[PDB]
């Protein structure tokens, strides 16, 4: 019914596909950042995961914030001492965009341990808005995932939660997920989730919707599959901790499959 | 791309939440614009979420039936939204079109354009969520455009739970009034439905003074809904069995001057069940519009 917008779902999907290309960060920006690294970004993203858990924020908000961070770091050189200020302003903006009840600015100041002032946070908010030119309605992995979900026959909450988890893991590591579009990571995540839980594969019906096959997703899948296998050892662990919760059907406790068989 | 030194203020023309709207003139190009000032010096939480949604969503919606945001002047204590100027809103026009009434060609033209604008919104994952005549701007050429996207929201598919009790009450869809967990594009259609009726009668179709009075006014016109007309209704969070059960009056009594085609379209806009309620896209093909044109306003 109308909650799945049947008269507009195609138009929307087509429009997000176009917009994900426009809202895309530069794949090679870390090497051009003098003072920050993939590892510093991973620490930041893993922290924003924890911030969303503490403030009971939508998963969509987290994804928006990272989109904003990556786009910002694509044109703006940032000292490591200021990396977190950017991420805080990013999470505030995402929250004001996406959440019914965003946390107050004071709360954002508080989660930074008074590293930064309220004045610093509000000034970085204006800068990110200037650098992004207010282009905040960015497609996220989640917006694709939720549409992919409508193709499940039948629907499996473990499939859905496990896809959310995997897509979320991908936020942590610019190498190699900066090279892949939201829509392609969501497709890898959905297939990997479906295969893990039920043994089934990317459906004919999503080939029709997306144009993606297992042929075209294979690069992101091989990466995502490694990230899943290695996730217990990753230095960042907030996402796994998060997906132990029953809210997400404890999907981080499922065993990854050893092999994908193409 | 712009600066306030090339604008000349002319007169106040309105008010939003974050301040006044001003008519101004670009001194280099001649263009007439509306300036919406958003207070930031007074803002202790930074840029308002209303403004962030308004600006981000409007930069993407380039359509002839959506008010065009031309520019954003980001000073340090001030934020100025530059829109194309339109002369009047639909509410002012309806009040000045009394005694004569709005001519059907123009009602039909305006409704048609409104549907084009809303459909374009819905096609770009955008709910307007405050459609009412005060927020629909008309020009001297015959255009009408959706405006005030301050309560608007980017939706995902399927929708999740968004802010409750949105839409000015007289225009709020029943599924919001019943506190449903999820609402979708159909809430905007409901608003246009009310507006359609309103253009014909020049008075609001459901002028309630409370959420419950609003429901009861709706029920007394469309009949109290049950599981047959609207499966789920008796389960909705704020459905109550004690609701009086009113008969659906014949729909030709709701808006007597309306013709067969108009009635058909209005009934489909005010269907209880958000799943059966017509979409903006489908409504464009309805025979009501078989002879539609774009005439200038008569006044
Ligand atoms: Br067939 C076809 C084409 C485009 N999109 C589609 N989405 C879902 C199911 C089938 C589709
Ligand atoms: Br014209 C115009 C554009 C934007 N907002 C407006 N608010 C009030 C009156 C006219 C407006
Ligand atoms: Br525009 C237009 C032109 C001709 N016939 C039409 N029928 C229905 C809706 C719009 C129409």
């Amino acid at each position: 019914g109308v909650n799945e917008v049947p008269d507009y779902h195609e138009d929307i999907h087509t429009y997000l596909r176009e917009m994900e290309v426009k809202c895309k960060p530069k794949v090679g920006y870390m090497k051009k950042q003098p003072d920050i690294t993939n590892s510093m970004r991973a620490i930041l993203v893993d922290w924003l995961v924890e911030v969303g858990e503490e403030y009971k924020l939508q998963n969509e908000t987290l994804h928006l914030a990272v989109n904003y961070i990556d786009r910002f770091l694509s044109s703006m050189s940032v000292l490591r001492g200021k990396l977190q200020l950017v991420g805080t302003a990013a999470m505030l903006l995402a929250s004001k965009f996406e959440e019914i009840y965003p946390p107050e600015v004071a709360e954002f100041v508080y989660i930074t341990d008074d590293t930064y002032t309220k004045k610093q946070v509000l000034r970085m908010e204006h800068l990110v808005l200037k650098v992004l030119a207010f282009d905040l309605a960015a497609p996220t992995i989640n917006q694709f995932l939720t549409q992919y979900f409508l193709h499940q026959q039948p629907a499996n909450c473990k499939v859905e939660s496990l896809a959310m988890f995997l897509g979320e893991l991908s936020l942590i590591d610019a190498d190699p997920y900066l090279k892949y579009l939201p829509s392609v990571i969501a497709a890898a995540a959905f297939h990997l989730a479906l295969y893990t839980v039920t043994g089934q594969s990317w459906p004919e019906s999503l080939v029709q919707k997306t144009g993606y096959t297992l042929e075209t997703l294979k690069p992101c899948l091989l990466d995502l599959h490694q990230t899943y296998l290695r996730a217990p050892q990753h230095a960042q662990q907030s996402i796994r901790e998060k997906y132990k919760n029953s809210k997400y059907h404890g999907v981080s406790l499922l065993n990854p499959p050893e092999t994908l068989n193409v | 791309p712009g600066s306030m030194e090339n604008f000349q203020k002319v007169e106040k023309i309105g008010e939003g939440t974050y301040g006044v709207v001003y008519k101004a003139r670009n001194k280099l190009t001649g263009e007439v614009v509306a300036l919406k000032k958003i207070r930031l010096d007074t803002e202790t939480e930074g840029v308002p979420s209303t403004a962030i949604r308004e600006i981000s969503l409007l930069k993407e919606l380039n359509h002839p039936n959506i008010v065009k945001l031309l520019d954003v002047i980001h000073t340090e204590n001030k934020l100025y939204l530059v829109f194309e100027f339109l002369h009047q809103d639909l509410k002012k026009f309806m009040d000045a079109s009394a005694l004569t009434g709005i001519p059907l060609p123009l009602i039909k033209s305006y409704l048609f354009q409104l549907l084009q604008g809303l459909a374009f919104c819905h096609s770009h994952r955008v709910l307007h969520r405050d459609l009412k005549p005060q927020n629909l701007l008309i020009n001297t050429e015959g255009a009408i455009k959706l405006a005030d996207f301050g309560l608007a929201r980017a939706f995902g598919v399927p929708v999740r739970t968004y802010t409750h009790e949105v839409v000015t009450l007289w225009y709020r869809a029943p599924e919001i009034l019943l506190g449903c967990k999820y609402y979708s594009t159909a809430v905007d259609i409901w608003s246009l439905g009310c507006i359609f009726a309103e253009m014909v009668t020049r008075r609001a179709l459901f002028p309630g003074d409370s959420e419950i009075d609003q429901l009861f006014r709706i029920f007394r016109t469309l009949g109290t809904p049950d599981e047959v007309v609207w499966p789920g209704v008796t389960s909705m969070p704020d459905y109550k069995p004690s609701f009086p059960k009113w008969a659906r009056q014949d729909f030709s009594k709701v808006v007597p001057p309306l013709d067969e085609d108009g009635r058909s379209l209005l009934s489909q806009m005010l269907h209880y069940d958000p799943n059966k309620r017509i979409s903006a896209k489908a409504a464009l093909a309805h025979p009501f519009f078989q002879d539609v044109t774009k005439p200038v306003p008569h006044l």
